[PDB]
């Protein structure tokens, strides 16, 4: 039930599961810590994704 | 929106005409509540009843279950059934299951 | 545009003026059912209307019929209006004042049909939950 | 009369009554899938037209 | 020119609920031998708007002891939903299209009967607290098995749309397939609707007139008058929803034609209903609901989910 | 965030200061928060409607169904309370 | 720019035969996600779509209107209601094309 | 006798005859006798989207 | 004995009998019904979605 | 009768365990939303006229806490479109999150109800209110100390200690004195959670044990009222004289093991410089100890006059003992050369 | 809005 993709009925997409995928590809062994530097700007057009 | 706005103005107007129309005397005592010849002995108060809400809430859990149930003819389609069927089963046996409960608690 | 989706937030927010002001239970009924329907509005824009509808026949269809029982258990010799009190009557404003100052300033289908195949777990708690809240009543007006 | 007739009559009633539905039923799935040929031998071209006329109008806008 | 179609829809419809207080009067009647209304007709016909006449002329006093707003807002919810629940019916083309608009028939029947908690509440009388009181337990009661009914007769249609309930009855009628929900359906409609052996609310000799009474003249007609829009129009929903029809797309009124009839030979069986039995009484009214329709309804339920897989008939 | 949930958010918030400001019987109460209920709801089907985050348009019903769970417990202890006295928080 | 429920009538065909085009375009589309790097195989797509209907007129037509006429007539396009045109017009297009 | 409820019944059914029509024309009415059209999905107003415009 | 006392709630509560035979029977009996693999089968068949190539 | 209590306590504990598993915060709203409807009507069995405004109490904050608590999760999925815990990501949010669980705590100065709410039930159903129930917003708040604004914690987290100090001082009978112990160590156990939440989970092992040492032991002399404490010495003088020593755990004089908690606390504290706070903490930790001393006068050092009719108590045995007890009291006493244990925590 | 945070303002159909 988590997450925008993460395979949904009919496969339809999310709204924003482009921003959204890459922001995760970038997120792993990076962890949480640095991934709040890192990460920052994927996230960030996921923002605008959103809003 | 249209067809609710012509609705209650149909309805706002036959008020109208019903109070601003028959423009005779209304008086005290002809106004006063009925109370099948003599006058009441009090304003309404406290028809108080256990046997009100011990039922009335069973109702309210109901009505929520059956919220969920209305979800079934479109889930009925999904492409693994097997998955689901049990579900749709499963929720109506609780609900039985409630009821059963209630049946015999007294 | 109409801007019809804004405005009928409009009313729901002062169906919450009226409402949370605090008049006899059976006049916040109302309020609840104004700002009800309202809402199943609002959501209806959207067209998530199976839900705009769950809740105009779900909740109000359902809870405030039963409040519309309580105060048949509570009520009190001369309920009062909105009009019956100076705090209530001035909260009411209080809540008019604010909100006209902040006006000065189908996918629904699969997508609650997954509900049973592809979330049952969600069903399993809910149904738990639902029967053992039966229990309770039970437990208490015992 | 009696009761055994009752239920065999009801139940027979409800036998054919399923089957005659399955039969109908079947058959409407079959003209639905069909037309979900039709409709998804239709979409690519409207794919293409929104297209364009996306990328129009925001060029127009653009402008 | 949507507008005059609505108005098309609003008119004939009250004309309707007026003769068919008429029809009451007559077929009610001749049950009892008794001839119905006759003298002022010739056939009784012209009888309803001088009843009608004779109520609105008739003063209607505002009570001194009701809140008036609530005491005149309610008639109009009445009515008003009484009409409002008409506007999605295929007949055979729905005024709108709704794409489930069957579940909207519920919305509207859900809200309908808080008008008579209102109703009762307002009019501040004993008989008017407590028959409106007992009046709301019946139908609550009666609408959560209502709905589950509804459901389990909506699995196999296919879908919550209404127009389609006729393509799904291209045939046999849906009421070969699953009749004991269809009584279930009947009698939930006679109860739900305020009808005959399901008496409560108007009280009657139990209650003198119950909720109603401190209604005087024109809100008592316009609560007795969305009675009968209830009343005519669950029965044309039952005749859409269990009794399907031969339709031409080419000759709609034919349809139409048919269909008129298969919905007024259902409500003259409320009235041939309401000759016949005696009212049940509040604890029995709501007994044979919770111990012996609703358990029925579960099981036909699960049953009804479970034909589409097993037949792989699936709509 | 477009003006429109700013102003559910709003609701919210006296769905909320309604509940505190807290009077006389306490029925009011259950209804305030079922009011809060209410605008969390919607505020909830808004966006689920809004990504097109096909999954969480279960989630507002299921809200929905606790919490009016729930508020069906709370006038349970109301008629107790009520049982005794003819209800007052006073 | 015919209409859409003619389109319909004879699409049922159309994605019989417009094919290699067809199938290019989505597969160019679904590659990379940018609409304009796949635009000229959309113009393509139109061009192929044209000779189609070119190749219809000059053959079945009063059949083929004699069957669309039939299935516009319904607002919910079913091909229930009509079908025996489907007939006419499927026949004269297996011989005459 | 029984038969002379008929001119109380019948009127009924007129009434209740004349939306069914009346609604059922005026489609044709304005639709150019298309028969109205339904657009459930959106895929369908697509169609209709799609449309009008063509014209 | 068992049986027995089926004749006694058949004459007592038969209502209430029929609703745990269906109740009962609709679930057991499905898992019985070849039809039901065709029945998964069907909604296979059926593309809301495009086929991409 | 007990198979329905049984059930019942059994899905507290599920709708509790629901929140130590679940990832996805809908699951976790469920798992107290669970855990309420299955909490009210424990606290209702016997029944009492006083009992039910307990209830109404508790229910009613409760609620309130609920609503925040999904309002301030609704927020933080519209500005992030998430559900997993993760950090949050719109301070206007978490500082909300961080109040609807400060209401679950039960710290102040939300606090309120806690005093009242434990005297309204019987000892049994108050000790599980004051052990089971600070399992889940914990549990929880270990999950979101990533992001907590520490400002915003150790303000709730000291004014937790000076009130569960004051009002400590104040009262006679017992349960409302063991409801502001709980809500004086909640002030400690929340303390440390921004800086290393395996200090506060240790805390929390330690005052569970503590707490159902005491209330198994005043369930096992049925004491409440001070005095009704007081009469103890001569009919079983043992558990008096074991009272004595459990508070004295409560108080955390150093040898005893319940300032294992506070002496980690402050070295954690202190690694992080913030060399003030916990001095002032400490200090204050003092002013709990001393009605935890006066309550021992009245009850084993000193021997309030007896009442006569206990006489004929002397010949009768006490019964149904308590299995788990015996331990309880040693774990939470003895155990202080055994900190290092402690990283068994991680 | 300057309000608690903000709000982006104009139509709702633009989103």
């Amino acid at each position: 039930m988590t997450i925008q993709s993460a395979e949904q009925p009919h496969k339809i997409p999310g709204r924003c599961h482009a921003f959204e995928k890459e922001w995760i590809e970038c997120a792993h062994g990076i962890g949480g810590i640095r991934a709040e530097k890192e990460c920052k700007i994927e996230f960030d057009d996921f923002v605008e994704c959103l809003l | 929106m249209l067809t609710l706005l012509t609705n209650v103005t149909l309805a706002s107007l036959l008020v109208l005409i019903a109070f601003w129309l028959p423009q005779l005397n209304a008086y005290s005592e002809k106004t006063s509540p009925y109370e099948c010849g003599f006058d009441p002995m009090g304003s309404a108060r406290l028809p108080f009843s256990m046997k009100f809400f011990l039922v009335a809430i069973t109702f309210l859990l109901f009505d929520l279950e059956i919220a969920l149930l209305l979800p079934l003819p479109w889930a009925s389609q999904t492409n693994n059934l097997k998955t689901m069927l049990t579900m749709a089963l499963f929720l109506l046996i609780l609900l039985a299951a409630s009821l059963a409960y209630e049946w015999t608690q007294k | 545009t109409m801007y019809i989706a804004f405005i009928l937030s409009t009313i729901f927010v002062i169906g919450f003026v009226g409402f949370s002001s605090k008049p006899s239970p059976i006049y916040g009924g109302l309020g609840l059912i104004v700002s009800g329907g309202v809402g199943c509005g609002i959501v209806l824009n959207f067209g998530g209307s199976f839900l705009g509808l769950m809740v105009f026949l779900i909740y109000l269809g359902g809870m405030l019929v039963v409040f519309g029982y309580t105060t048949a258990m509570a009520t009190e010799m001369y309920p009062e209006v909105w009009v019956s009190n100076k705090t209530v009557f001035g909260a009411f404003v209080s809540g008019l004042m604010m909100e006209f100052c902040m006006v000065y300033y189908s996918e629904e289908a699969m997508g609650i049909a997954a509900l049973y195949s592809y979330g049952t777990w969600l069903v399993i708690v809910t149904g738990w939950s639902l029967l053992i809240g039966v229990v309770v009543i039970m437990e208490i007006t015992r | 009369l009696s009761g055994y007739s009752m239920f065999a009559v009801g139940i027979g009633t409800l036998l054919f009554g399923y089957w005659s539905m399955m039969k109908w039923n079947r058959e409407r799935r079959r003209l639905q899938i069909e037309d979900f040929e039709a409709r998804i031998a239709l979409m690519p071209l409207f794919q293409a037209e929104k297209d364009r006329r996306v990328l129009q109008m925001l060029r127009e806008n653009l402008e | 020119m949507f507008m005059i179609n609505i108005l098309s829809l609003i008119i004939p419809i009250l004309l309707a609920v007026a003769f068919l207080t008429l029809v009451e009067r007559k077929v009610l009647g001749y049950m009892q031998l008794r001839k119905g209304p006759n003298v002022v007709g010739p056939y009784g016909l012209l009888q309803p708007i001088a009843d009608a006449l004779k109520l609105f002329t008739k003063e209607p006093l505002r009570p001194a002891t009701s809140s008036i707003s609530m005491f005149i807002i309610a008639p109009i919810l009445a009515l008003s939903l009484a009409l409002t629940m008409w506007v999605p019916l295929p007949m055979p083309y729905p005024l709108i299209n709704m794409n489930l608009g069957v579940l909207f028939m519920l919305a509207m029947s859900s809200l309908a009967v808080y008008s008579i908690l209102w109703s009762g509440w307002a009019s501040n009388s004993k008989y008017a607290l407590i028959g409106a009181l007992r009046a709301v337990a019946q139908t609550i009661s009666y609408e959560v098995t209502l709905a589950i009914i509804l459901l389990s007769v909506l699995l196999m249609n296919g879908s919550y749309t209404l127009s389609t309930l006729i393509t799904t009855q291209e045939h046999i009628w849906m009421i070969f397939t699953s009749w004991p929900l269809a009584m279930m359906w009947f009698i939930s409609t006679l109860a739900e609707t305020n009808r005959a052996p399901f008496d409560l609310t108007e009280g009657e000799s139990e209650l003198v007139s119950g909720f109603n009474v401190e209604y005087a003249a024109g809100p008592f007609a316009m609560f007795f008058m969305a009675e009968y829009a209830n009343i005519i129009m669950m029965n044309a929903f039952t005749a859409i929803l269990f009794l399907g029809a031969s339709h031409d797309p080419h000759t709609p009124e034919l349809y139409t034609i048919n269909f008129v009839l298969k919905t007024l030979a259902l409500t003259i069986t409320f009235l041939w209903i309401r000759a016949s039995y005696p009212r049940f009484r509040y604890d029995q009214l709501m007994h044979l609901l919770w111990k012996s329709f609703l358990p029925l309804t579960l099981a036909l339920c699960m049953w009804h989910i479970s034909l589409p897989i097993m037949t792989a008939s699936i709509p | 965030m477009p003006l429109v949930y700013m102003n559910i958010i709003m609701a919210f918030a006296i769905a909320l200061a309604g509940l505190l400001m807290y009077r006389s019987h306490l029925m009011s109460s259950l209804l305030c928060l079922e009011g809060m209920m209410l605008s969390l709801f919607i505020m909830s089907t808004l966006i689920i409607l809004n990504t097109h985050f096909t999954l969480a348009n279960m989630m507002p019903i299921i809200l929905l169904v606790f919490a009016a769970c729930e508020a069906a417990l709370g006038l349970s202890l109301l008629v107790m309370v009520s049982n005794t006295y003819g209800t007052d928080y006073v | 720019k015919v209409s859409s429920s003619v389109l319909k009538a004879a699409a049922h065909h159309y994605g019989a035969q417009c094919d290699k085009p067809n199938k290019e375009f989505m597969l160019c589309r679904w590659e990379e996600k940018d609409p304009r790097r796949c635009l000229e195989e959309g113009k393509l797509v139109n061009q192929c779509a044209l000779d189609f209907f070119r190749q219809i007129k000059r053959h079945c037509a009063e059949p083929f209107t004699e069957y669309w006429t039939c299935i516009d007539y319904s607002g919910l396009q079913l091909f229930r209601h009509c079908r025996k045109q489907q007939a006419k017009f499927d026949e004269c297009v297996l011989d005459k094309l | 006798m029984w038969f002379e409820i008929l001119p109380g019944i019948a009127v009924m059914a007129a009434c209740l005859f004349i939306p069914g029509m009346a609604t059922a024309h005026i489609h044709k009415f304005t639709n150019g006798g298309k028969e109205k059209r339904v657009a459930h999905f959106s895929y369908q107003w697509n169609l209709m989207e799609r449309d009008r415009r063509i014209s | 004995r068992i049986a027995s006392f089926l004749k006694n709630a058949w004459a007592k509560e038969p209502v209430l009998v029929a609703s745990f035979a269906i109740g009962g029977l609709a679930i057991i009996l499905p898992s019985l019904s070849p039809y039901t693999n065709y029945a998964i089968r069907i909604n296979r068949a059926t593309p809301y979605n495009y086929p991409v190539p | 009768n007990p198979i329905i209590y049984t059930t019942l306590i059994m899905t507290v504990m599920s709708g509790t365990m629901l929140v130590m598993i679940s990832s996805h915060w809908l699951l976790i709203w469920i798992g107290f939303e669970m855990n309420l409807l299955a909490m009210i009507p424990v606290l209702m069995k016997n029944f009492n006229p006083r009992a039910t405004e307990a209830a109404t109490k508790y229910f009613l904050t409760q609620a309130t806490a609920s609503m925040m608590l999904m309002m301030a999760i609704i927020i933080n999925l519209l500005y992030s479109g998430q559900w997993t815990i993760t950090k949050m990501f719109n301070p206007v949010a978490m500082t909300m999150m961080t109040m609807a669980l400060a209401m679950k705590l039960g710290l102040s100065p939300f606090h309120f109800w806690v005093p009242e709410v434990t005297q309204g039930i019987s000892l049994q159903a108050g000790l599980l209110l004051l052990t089971w129930q600070k399992l889940a917003p914990l549990s929880v708040l270990c999950q979101i100390s990533q992001s907590i604004n520490p400002n915003l914690m150790l303000t709730m987290a000291m004014l937790s200690i000076l009130i569960g100090g004051w009002g400590g001082l104040n009262q006679t009978q017992l349960r409302k004195i063991m409801a502001y112990s709980s809500i004086a160590h909640m002030g400690w156990m929340t303390a440390v959670l921004p800086y290393n939440t395996t200090m506060t989970i240790l805390n929390l092992l330690i005052y569970i044990t503590m707490t159902l040492a005491m209330f198994m032991l005043l369930i096992h002399s049925s004491a409440t009222t001070t005095l009704s404490l007081s009469h103890t010495w001569n009919k079983m003088p043992v558990i008096t004289s074991l009272m004595m020593v459990t508070l004295l755990s409560m108080g955390g004089l150093p040898p005893l093991s319940g300032f294992m908690p506070k002496w980690m606390i402050i070295q954690e504290m202190t690694k992080n410089e913030s060399i003030i706070m916990p001095t002032l903490m400490a200090m204050t930790a003092l002013l709990n100890l001393y009605f935890y001393m006066r309550l021992a006068y009245s009850s084993s050092l000193t021997m309030f006059p007896s009442t006569n009719n206990m006489k004929m108590k002397w010949q009768f045995e006490h019964t149904k003992q308590m299995k788990l007890l015996p331990t309880m009291i040693v774990l939470s006493t003895l155990v202080l050369p055994m900190t290092p244990a402690l990283s068994s925590l991680n | 809005v300057e309000i608690i945070f903000k709000f982006n303002g104009l139509g709702d159909w633009v989103i």
